[PDB]
């Protein structure tokens, strides 16, 4: 969706990554664009 | 000299800081601005998360540079 693409671009500006790894990301916590921030600068250890 | 920060939530927050400013002078400085308490902040500059005790001069972060803001959630 636009909305989505959106969400895309802007987690990738963010997390300064390919839009392919911040849409699997996004897609992984539910298209919910902070929740997938922490996600991503906190993975599981 | 002036850095942004940009968060999730529709804001761009003007500082002003030096260098020598660590990073958590920098979550305070946005404490002080939006009352955001540093505990829930992570600042990332450059795609990374920056950690407390190291320096803007540490990132090479210079006058101007956007950094963005990221809060750590509860609940979910
Ligand atoms: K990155
Ligand atoms: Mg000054
Ligand atoms: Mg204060």
């Amino acid at each position: 969706s636009n909305a989505r693409r959106l969400l895309c671009v802007e987690f990738a500006s963010v997390a300064s990554c390919d839009a392919a790894v911040a849409q699997c990301f996004l897609a992984e916590n539910d298209w919910e664009m902070e929740r997938a921030l922490n996600s991503y600068f906190e993975p599981p250890v | 000299m002036q850095i942004f920060v940009k968060t999730l939530t529709g804001k761009t927050i003007t500082l002003e800081v030096e260098p020598s400013d660590t990073i958590e002078n920098v979550k305070a400085k946005i404490q002080d601005k939006e009352g955001i308490p540093p505990d829930q902040q992570r600042l990332i500059f450059a795609g990374k998360q920056l950690e407390d005790g190291r320096t803007l001069s540490d990132y090479n972060i210079q006058k101007e540079s956007t950094l963005h803001l990221v809060l750590r959630l509860r609940g979910g």
